[PDB]
């Protein structure tokens, strides 16, 4: 689930 | 349009859409190595349910791994392709995901979640705090210091989605 901002 | 369980079973129908929601998947996680997301997706343990458009076309999708004997289960990714975003799947997905999960006899997710993620879980009904023992995902769940460990208590009988 590694997640950096973004992501619409 | 249809949310359904994929099932890994070596043949080249459910293989092709495996692969289809992997590239989705690395393709919206760039910070994930994406042999590391081929290695989740198609391990023994790890399930996916796909977001089908017309029966053939994968547009999303959400990768878990359930600890059924502990009643919890694990979002190891979870994502909607690019042109197909902000239409509402993503929510209906998780929603799906949730009356699946109750029907599994399933009582609590679990998922890692960073920076803006955090909001997104939060909006889906995932807190910081826990009310599930931490001994009982410490052991089967990896402990990382650098991650927002959050929960999702799915009660048995609440109507989640449909
Ligand atoms: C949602 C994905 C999960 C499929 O979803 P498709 O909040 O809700 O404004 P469905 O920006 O439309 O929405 C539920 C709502 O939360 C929004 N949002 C997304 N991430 C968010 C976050 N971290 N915090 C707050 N809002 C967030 C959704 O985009 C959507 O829009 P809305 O709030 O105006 O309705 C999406 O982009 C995707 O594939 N993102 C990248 C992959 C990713 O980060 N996956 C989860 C971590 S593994």
């Amino acid at each position: 689930k590694g997640l950096g901002k973004g992501g619409a | 349009l249809d949310f359904d369980i994929l099932t890994n079973d070596g043949t080249h129908r459910n293989m092709k859409l495996l692969i289809d929601l992997k590239n989705i998947f690395s393709r919206q996680l760039p910070k994930m190595p994406k042999e590391y997301i081929v290695k989740l997706v198609f391990d023994r343990h790890h399930e996916s349910m796909v977001i089908l458009k017309n029966k053939q076309k994968v547009i999303g999708g959400i990768c878990f791994r359930q600890y059924k004997p502990q009643r919890f289960a694990e979002v190891a990714f979870l994502a909607v392709t690019a042109n197909e975003q902000v239409r509402g799947y993503g929510t209906r997905l998780m929603n799906k995901f949730k009356d699946h999960m109750q029907k599994q006899n399933i009582e609590y997710l679990l998922t890692y979640a960073d920076n803006f993620a955090i909001g997104y879980f939060k909006k889906q009904g995932f807190t910081k705090e826990h009310r599930m023992p931490q001994e009982k995902w410490k052991g089967y769940i990896k402990d990382y210091d650098g991650g927002t460990l959050m929960e999702c208590y799915i009660h048995p009988y609440v109507d989640y989605g449909r």
